[PDB]
RNA sequence: UUUUUUUUUUUU
RNA sequence: UCCGCCGGCACCUUAUGAGAAAUCAAAGUUUUUGGGUUCCGGGGGGAGUAUGGUCGCAAGGCUGAAACUUAAAGGAAUUGAC
RNA sequence: CUGGUAAUUGGAAUGAGUACAAUCUAAAUCCCUUAACGAGGAUCCAUUGGAGGGCAAGUCUGGUGCCAGCAGCCGCGGUAAUUCCAGCUCCAAUAGCGUAAUUUAAGUUGUUGCAGUUAAAAAGCUCGUAGUUGGACUUUGGGAUGUCCCGUUACUUUGAAGAAAUUAGAGUGCUCAAAGCAAGCCUACGCUCUGUAUACAUUAGCAUGGGAUAACAUUAUAGGAU
């Protein structure tokens, strides 16, 4: 949300669910976030290197949550050439 | 469910209508009852003095609860009225001309008197409030 | 004085957190009341809502225990609500505070029509619900004030909202079940999707994971 | 039919909701007491009158920005709160009106600017003073604290040419103690 | 599986 | 015996749902309120009574008030006592 | 220096009243104006309801003792009554306030918008005419540039017309205000052509553009179109 003149109002911009788009609240403690390393040629870590995924407590709940990261982790290795 | 067809608009009014006799407050003021009631739809009647009685208060209190027996001029009804105040039946006497009010709740029993639903506001053209003050005096005839 | 018994409160006193919207972001759990002492303490005011008595039937007659509810607020932002039951009346106050800080809600405002200065009303229509008692909250134009009953009232000027009409149902003299549809009508704020957020998220690092060096020891 | 019939005839002030608001009751009696009203009746119909103007703005500033009706009734409005002091030139805004509490208007009273220009020690000694006739406006003598002057009236307020305070002809009472005192 | 009826009014 | 599809009487687990809860996979998809449609309730009594009509051999059925009276009656669940 | 109190002191102010006079008026009266009078306990003396909670205000003092009484509701009163009868003090409004059909609050009549397992509630079951409701399908696109190419109704847009008064609303210092429709400059033997706007208005009727969503009627024994 932005003013007239173009200013920042919100106090705070909250994540959303990387399956399903819901926002997760302040309040949300069954909503997770995870960070899955980056892999080089020679299959070491590249510390600093990772892709994030945020889970809200409703999918996670549902047991959905396995299930949608890993498509979510195929399609982002794919993408990033994690092979 | 309710209906909603848009040609429904009949059937939608004559529901409401029908179901608006089980609302008490809405029969109460529409089946032209009021009338055989003992004001007769008024707020106030004058009435003669017949008898003062004493009515036993309701449990848990227990008192004498001081009213007299009056008699409508405008239809002949009977009514029991409370007396308020201290001592302010000595002002009452039989054959006195009383003015009479409802109690407050609108045709109902008001605390713990029973089945009284007026009360006195004025003997012989004064009011019992000004003869409880002593502002005024009641007439000697 | 305070020795921290969690990371997050080890971080506000180390002053590596400074700003309750850095742990708004990541949901984390506040289990200490010092952070929000440390962080909004100084703009936040209290106020006592009720103190309810409750009662328990025992062998040799009723055990009597008083309920405090308590609202905080900094009047722009921020609100939290606190419940508690104890033996004396100060104890249950001092622990509805206690919970009332712990329990602290960012709350999200916004404009009816254009969207000129700061906000000033609820962004969206929203409802809470708490037993029976249904609290319902519309936007409204700028200078048509607070039209809510007063504990709804109150929990509304707590939280900075300067207009907004509600609407009631339910038992609302249930008071505990009436603040507490508001709260939860308040903290709906900000989980409904508008276009406005449709923007993909770009993730942060973590307190934990930022700071995990500084917590290692 | 009586042409008397035909005039109309308004209320200026309603009653409280709630007759026994305890914070109300205080901020009320703050209020009366420093601009020294008689009753509350007065600081309730210039609550009338503020609420009549708000609610004004806000049915106008619902309206598009280039409706016809909108752009006339909002500069009547600006201009009526521009001639009795209560906005400034840079208030030039229909969101502004919004902004208007009932001390904005109190502060138009003729009672208060008597007060506050120095006519008068007190506010009460002000109201004393215009409801005993030494207080004009223009060349016009006014005996209603309730006046609401004008930002162009505002200079000209000054003592009754035929008041003790203005001119010549001391009262009554300093007329009968000179002519106790010449014997 | 014998038999076992009753406890003035208000208040704590 | 095994794997499936349709239809049916039910059952078990679960809440991301609802509910005042007890509970309910329909009592869900409801203040973010609207798929179509019938019936039907409006604090407790008086009372399913009076009166009129209608059906019935009868018993009674259907339709069905008022005067008056009253601050509770009532639902679910908690603790105790029994 | 800054504030609050005092039937202590001190002088100032003034209208309620009174009254020459003028003014007003058909004539009077009132209002407005104004000679002479008119305030210290400024006796020129403010009242109506309340003080347990809802709901602002006393665990004050005396009396009564489930009596008398209060109390819209919950409740007070049985010999230590914040609740009755009184004194004091305090609270609300205030020249007003109390008491005895109708609106809101009432999403407790629910079209928007309520309920029907156990709170009041779905006919024992099925059929069924009125009523209400009723699946999908018939011309889209580009080129260009409002314009060119390949039966009856509902509904919506626009317009006319649709008494005033009342409502909303523009202007205007009746001393202010409720009002009223006035009025303003300057004292010109006058002027502002002075103003006395504007909006709103269910349904139904009249005229007009649209042809999505809908309703009624029709289709093939060709007795059809040309
Ligand atoms: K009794
Ligand atoms: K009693
Ligand atoms: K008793
Ligand atoms: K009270
Ligand atoms: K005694
Ligand atoms: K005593
Ligand atoms: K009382
Ligand atoms: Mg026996
Ligand atoms: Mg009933
Ligand atoms: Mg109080
Ligand atoms: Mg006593
Ligand atoms: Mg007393
Ligand atoms: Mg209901
Ligand atoms: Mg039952
Ligand atoms: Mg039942
Ligand atoms: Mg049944
Ligand atoms: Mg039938």
């Amino acid at each position: 949300m932005q003013n007239e003149e173009g200013q920042n109002v919100d106090l705070y911009i909250p994540r959303k669910c990387s399956a399903t788009n819901r926002v997760i609240t302040s309040k949300d403690h069954a909503s997770v976030q995870l960070n899955v390393g980056h892999l080089d040629d020679k299959g070491l870590y590249i510390p600093g290197s990772f892709t994030t995924f945020a889970l809200c407590g409703f999918i996670r709940a549902q047991g959905d949550a396995d299930s949608a990261l890993d498509r979510l982790w195929q399609k982002k290795k794919v993408e990033a050439r994690q092979q | 469910g309710k209906t909603r067809g848009m040609g429904a608009g009949r059937k939608l009014k004559s529901h409401r209508r029908r179901q608006r006799w089980a609302d008490k407050s809405y029969k109460k003021s529409h089946l032209g009852n009021e009338w055989k009631k003992p004001f007769a739809g008024s707020s106030h009647a004058k009435g003669i003095v017949l008898e003062k009685i004493g009515i036993e208060a309701k449990q848990p209190n227990s008192a004498i609860r001081k009213c007299a027996r009056v008699q409508l001029i405008k239809n002949g009804k009977k009514i029991a009225a409370f007396v308020p105040n201290d001592g302010c039946l000595n002002y009452i006497e039989e054959n006195d001309e009383v003015l009479i009010a409802g109690f407050g709740r609108k045709g109902h029993a008001v605390g713990d008197i029973p089945g009284v639903r007026f009360k006195v506001v004025k003997v012989s053209g004064v009011s019992l409030l000004a003869l409880f003050k002593e502002k005024k005096e009641k007439p000697r005839s | 004085k305070w020795v921290p018994v969690t990371k997050l409160g080890r971080l506000v006193k180390d002053n590596k957190i400074r700003s309750l919207e850095q742990i708004y972001l990541h949901s984390l759990p506040i289990k200490e009341f010092q952070i929000i002492d440390t962080l909004i303490g100084p703009s936040l005011k209290d106020e006592v809502m009720k103190i309810m008595p409750v009662q328990k039937q025992t062998r040799a007659g009723q055990r009597t225990r008083f309920k405090a509810f308590v609202v905080v607020g900094d009047g722009n932002g921020h609100v939290g609500l606190g419940v508690k039951c104890s033996k004396e009346v100060a104890t249950a106050i001092r622990g509805a505070i206690i919970l009332a800080k712990l329990s602290v809600i960012p709350v999200r405002r916004g404009y009816w029509g254009n969207k000129i200065g700061k906000p000033h009303t609820v962004p969206c229509k929203v409802t809470g619900k708490c037993g029976s008692v249904t609290v319902r909250m519309v936007p409204a134009p700028r200078g048509a004030g607070i039209v809510a009953a007063r504990v709804p009232k109150k929990v509304l000027q707590f939280a900075g909202i300067e207009d907004v009409f509600t609407s009631s149902r339910g038992s609302t003299k249930t008071l505990g079940n009436f603040v507490k549809a508001t709260f939860d009508c308040l903290m709906k704020t900000y989980g409904f999707l508008t276009p406005d957020f449709w923007k993909e998220t770009r993730f942060t690092k973590s307190p934990f994971q930022e700071y995990a060096d500084i917590l290692s020891k | 039919v009586h042409v008397a019939f035909y005039r109309n005839y308004g209320k200026t002030f309603k009653k409280p909701r709630r007759p026994y608001e305890k914070e109300r009751l205080d901020a009320e009696l703050k209020l009366v007491g420093e601009y020294g009203l008689r009753c509350k009746r007065e600081l309730w119909r210039v609550q009338y009158a503020l609420s009549r103007i708000r609610n004004a703005a806000r049915m106008l500033l619902t309206l598009d920005e280039k409706d016809p009706r909108r752009i006339f009734e909002g500069e009547a409005l600006l201009r009526r709160m521009n001639r009795y002091g209560l906005l400034d030139e840079s208030q030039n805004k229909l969101d502004y009106v919004l902004s208007l509490t009932v001390e904005n208007f109190l502060e138009r009273r003729l009672q208060t600017l008597v007060f506050k220009t120095g006519m008068a020690k007190s506010i009460h000694h002000a109201r004393v003073l215009i409801r005993q006739r030494h207080i004009r406006v223009g060349r016009q003598v006014v005996n209603v604290p309730s006046f609401m002057v004008r930002l162009d009236s505002q200079k000209h307020i000054d003592f009754s040419l035929i008041s003790p305070f203005g001119g010549g002809r001391p009262g009554r009472v300093k007329r009968k103690n000179q002519k106790a005192a010449a014997k």
